């Protein structure tokens, strides 16, 4: 019988919910997540430069030259160094490497 | 809600309108359908885009922190490092989370405010040429053509063209 | 009253979900709330105002309310969630609170261990207590189904049998006990009491036969 | 963790974050331009409005 | 949790009138609306009664609409309830407890609170049938092994069967009450044990039939 | 104010109404008194409760810091510890104080917005069956019964039932 | 905008009015000109002044930090100092910048809200004695004297004094 | 940047019909509205064509309103274009590129994005005249000094004149194409050099007349 017009807003099948000081777990139309928790559980390059690994030794036996860590040798370059926790080839002849923590810090750079 | 538009006197949204955020829906013997509002939706999208862009820009400053090796006699420096890094983590986490909450709040408020503003614009353009309902819908007293429909959509509705017409058709 | 699903299931770290439906009188009008009843314990407040965690600060629990429906969700769902769960609303049409009565759940418990059966008849105090009652027990097994058979000298009784505890909140250890009460005029005159427990996890029957010695 | 032939721009202690997001919850220790580490689980920003379909 | 205690629990006879109550403490109580809820033994709950901070809104249940009468003394900080026309259809546990209710039941000053009293006080069992209070009988069972105690001939299930008066719970199991043909329920409780502590540490199961206020215990020893 | 409801066109609050936050007051020969609005007050209380709960939740992260003993030759580490702890204290204090201020601001704004929304709902339900004053009070043109009063409180007011009645009673 | 007053249904501002922030402009054969509103402008200025004062007060807490000399064997303590100072700098910069953005947002919103509130006050005082346009301007049905103009400025406009006059003059 | 590639470029003859296309990759493409823009050789741009994520809105230009026809395959992730009535007035480069457009051209799900696809894919040259594909001729010039190579008799300017196949750019200069009276354009490219690497490191200029797919190179050596 009569003419009509309405003023509405967009709705869809969106089920992604957001939170708010007043109401929480409220379904919104478009939500953008800012946090990233999914990762590739491996070690990649940085600036296309190959990292360094020991896999049986420590940094101590590496720069001291333990005969069982001679795979790392000569002129080398890297971006970051990986040290395995259960390594067994470290300081062979017992002693104390002075300022070892500062040495590791200076080697990391 | 706060402005009463979203989930208020306009209870449900329109699952059909996929041409924009805020828009109208008209149904007469000449035709039926939804039609979004270009300017209001584009302005809201621009505001939201600038908000998100600024939020990500001001947060790009990375706090670098690595755990150096600490000796047996460096318990104090280790505890200092731990406390500093944990405090920075707590500060950043709190800031980000509460910013997210407050921004979602004021964003939804801005959305329903835009809806109410569009409704009140349509109201002010149809002072007495149309009756109002409790669902954000207007019932023209004189039947409008689709050209009048667009003239209301664009906001160029002409009042003296239909003043006497609606004044005559309104009583019967 | 209210509606409530029967049960729920999910592996540890699978985000178990539970629903709660009502009408415009209770859920569509006012807020809902949740409750958790640990086995045999006075229960606690789970969620109020459809999303809020109380000062008990349980983080893994999530609440949602959408019109006529409400939803509870648990991420991780460690073994400390083996308990009854309950949903409630206000029923604005009436006045007092309304409850969806009863929803339990179970976690994915890998049943590799068969139940350990123990069969020991009572002592002379039971003989002097005017009635004899022999028991056979099973424990530390995942599924609720377990079959017990009584045999008094290779002959069962016309109907007398077991009970079962809820899920052990530590390591999903269900347990059950079968009771067999007979009179002393029918207890000592028999020469072999036996109970045979059969279960899906067991390959063969578990027979425990105590002799009147 | 092992070393694999992989090209990335952001290397963390427990993996790789190859993403454009601004935050993360993996770890604070990294090399490169990695997102910021936070204790949050989700940082969803509501860009639209309340979804109330009919 | 906060301070709570009950009064009136036990085993009451049918056909008579009941008068239960509960009193809490720990902080102010004269400004909150309290709840009374039911729990059928086993599975099932059903809300029962509401009371305001002052007592204006009564608003009883549907099943007992106008059948009971609650009351509270905010100067004594107690919440009591008197009801007649009792039958076995109400045999169940009942809890006095603060649940999230609409704002008007709470006081004008406590409409907003960080922790809105997640309190839910403990339970009070009432069981009405043609029976009385009897004496519980505990029989232990002797042979890594496992030993237990059975409790027969005690009417309700109010006992938290304890071992050495609350000593061991890492590997114990408490089973529900068992009825067969008698008037009183039987029950079992078990606990594992290695093969090195059979005679050294004496193990005694301690029970309590509270309607009889029993503390009959039993040491478990082999042949 | 911002929405003009609280301390605006409704100058004073009602010391008598203790049944809720926002409510009505009606006085006719049939009866007089105040009566709160259940839904709006409960929604505002829910919003405030969630706000406070989230504020306390996101702030529970404690920054632990103890002052270890520093020697005569540890002036630098001591100054570093002092600067770190003082900076964290300043950051936390500033964050908490400014959050408190802004939250009180927007909370009072939300309260007066709820008041104005209730008033505008009552206005939209009584388009021409009632006159409006400058104090948020409506004067029914036709006298309403207490049942009509509740039908306005619940929002189920029926317009065509009183249209002609108010149209006749409005001129005299 | 959000409230539609500034850059909305009132498109352009008045370069002439330098007597206040929000004000009226009236032009009849008796006289013409702009005239600011004392109370609303003073209230907005008070709010902005308190906002700025609190912002500067809560930010006066200075984080002191100097770079002590670190030796060849103090690389770790130097890196810790650098990370702590850089994190504090990032936190303070982010906080200040985002506070500035959000405060400018809500300040402009408050300004246009004040404009809309003044317009709606003038609307509520002139229920049917004046017609409304789409530019925030009111056209009195009966011609008002300058004394009526002030009575609208101060808000003491008397309705029954001009009710019948406007009712008669409105049709022709 | 993201993955992009073109198809149909080169030197086409006038009076015929053209059919160009471009395909991108790197992430989803079936949900964005793409653009086609023009660039007159030297100075001047002019937008040409739009296309939605689905193809509803066509909305051609003014200069070619209804003259061309664009299309896209979102299952193949490609954007093609077919046009007739070609003349030398359209001799220019053209880019398929995402530019900031109104929201309705983009999908319903991507109305908001942090980085709104600042992509602007590479160019595709089309030159229509009375000519064909010829063979380029490279002449080097020999004498801190500077040496160069001239490329004459090659029709378009598609070559990135390279030295030792992309070796030196710190001090090189690539000059625009030069016409005088012939049908094909001439061009120069230069690079400086110290007085200590004239005969040690051999320097070769490498060109590519792509419409002929030439790789004719030339070593530069003095008397
Ligand atoms: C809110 O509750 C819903 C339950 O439907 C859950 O899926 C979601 O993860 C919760 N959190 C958020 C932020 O939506």
């Amino acid at each position: 019988p009569g003419d009509k017009i309405c003023i509405g807003y967009h709705a869809n099948n969106s089920t992604t919910q957001v939170d708010t000081l007043l109401e929480k777990n409220v379904t919104v139309t478009h939500s953008v997540e800012l946090l990233e928790n999914q990762k590739e559980k491996r070690f990649c390059k940085i600036m296309n430069k190959a990292p360094l690994d020991l896999k049986d030794c420590t940094i101590e036996g590496w720069i001291l030259g333990n005969p069982k860590c001679d795979l790392l040798l000569g002129d080398q370059s890297w971006s970051y160094i990986v040290e395995r926790p259960n390594a067994q080839n470290g300081i062979c002849y017992p002693g104390v490497l002075n300022e070892l923590e500062e040495l590791k810090a200076f080697i990391g750079s | 809600g706060i402005f009463g538009a979203i989930a208020g006197f306009i209870e449900g949204g329109w699952t059909g309108m996929i041409d924009g955020w805020y828009g109208y829906h008209h149904e007469n013997s000449q035709g039926s359908g939804y039609a979004a509002d270009r300017e209001s939706t584009q302005k809201a999208i621009d505001g939201i885009t600038n908000k998100v862009n600024s939020i990500i820009n001001k947060m790009n400053t990375q706090f670098e922190a690595v755990d150096h090796e600490f000796s047996n006699l460096e318990r104090r420096i280790g505890n200092l490092n731990k406390r500093m890094e944990d405090g920075f983590l707590d500060v950043w986490t709190y800031n980000a989370e509460l910013l997210v909450l407050l921004e979602n709040e004021r964003t939804l408020d801005l959305h329903d405010a835009n809806v109410k503003n569009l409704y009140e614009k349509v109201k002010s353009q149809l002072r007495d040429n149309a009756n109002d309902l409790g669902n954000g819908c207007f019932e023209f007293w004189h039947k409008c053509d689709n050209e009048c429909m667009e003239s209301v959509k664009n906001g160029t509705y002409d009042y003296p063209k239909y003043q006497k017409e609606s004044k005559l058709n309104r009583q019967g | 009253m209210l509606t409530q699903p029967p049960s729920a299931s999910g592996t540890p770290g699978q985000r178990v979900t539970i629903s709660c439906s009502g009408s415009s009188s209770n859920i569509g009008g006012n807020t809902v709330h949740w409750f958790q009843q640990l086995p045999g314990t006075a229960p606690k407040l789970l969620i109020y105002t459809n999303s809020l965690r109380p000062s008990g600060v349980p983080d893994r629990f999530s609440g949602s309310k959408s019109g006529t429906s409400a939803s509870l969700a648990i991420s991780g769902l460690q073994s400390e969630d083996e308990a009854d769960y309950y949903c409630a609303a206000w029923d604005n049409s009436l006045n007092g609170q309304v409850f969806g009565g009863g929803t339990k759940l179970t976690v994915l418990g890998q049943p590799k261990a068969a139940p350990s059966v123990t069969l020991f008849p009572p002592s002379s105090e039971e003989l002097q207590a005017n009635k004899a009652t022999l028991v056979c027990l099973i424990s530390d097994f995942y599924p609720g189904a377990v079959t017990v058979a009584w045999k008094a000298d290779s002959s069962p009784v016309k109907a007398g049998v077991e009970t079962t505890t809820p899920s052990k909140q530590s390591n999903n250890k269900y347990a059950a006990s079968s009771y067999l009460s007979l009179t002393p005029e029918q207890w000592k005159s028999h020469r072999s009491y036996s109970c045979q427990v059969t279960h899906e996890g067991s390959t063969v029957e578990k027979t425990v036969a105590p002799t009147e010695c | 963790l092992p070393i694999e032939n992989c090209d990335a721009t952001c290397q963390t202690i427990t993996g790789v974050l190859r993403t454009n997001k601004t935050f993360q919850n993996v770890s604070p220790l990294w090399i490169g331009e990695c997102p910021k580490y936070v204790k949050s689980e989700s940082l969803r920003l509501a860009t639209g409005l309340r979804n109330v379909p009919q | 949790q906060v301070q709570l205690l009950e009064s009136g629990g036990g085993v009451v006879q049918p056909g008579r009138s009941l008068r239960l109550s509960c009193a809490a403490s720990g902080f102010t109580f004269s400004n909150y609306g309290m709840h009374w809820v039911r729990q059928a033994p086993g599975k099932g709950l059903e809300w029962v009664a509401i009371i305001s901070f002052d007592g204006s809104k009564k608003y009883y249940a549907n099943s007992v609409k106008g059948r009971s009468t609650i009351s509270r003394d905010n100067s004594k900080n107690t919440l009591s309830l008197q009801m007649e026309s009792l039958g076995p259809e109400d045999t169940a546990l009942y809890y006095c407890a603060k649940l999230p209710s609409p704002y008007y039941f709470d006081s004008r000053f406590v409409w907003v609170a960080a922790s809105a009293f997640h309190f839910w006080g403990q339970g009070i069992l009432v069981t009405v049938s043609s029976a009385s209070t009897k004496g519980p009988s505990v029989f232990p069972l002797a042979p890594t092994a496992a030993l237990g105690c059975l409790v027969k001939d005690y009417f309700p299930e109010p006992v938290t069967v304890s071992w050495n008066s609350g000593a061991l719970t890492s590997g114990v199991h408490t089973f529900p009450a068992v009825l067969q043909s008698s008037g009183l329920y039987s029950l079992s409780s078990v606990v594992t044990v290695p093969s090195s502590s059979l005679g050294t540490q004496t193990y005694i199961c301690n029970v309590n039939h509270k309607p009889s206020n029993t503390k009959v215990d039993k040491r478990v020893e082999p042949k």
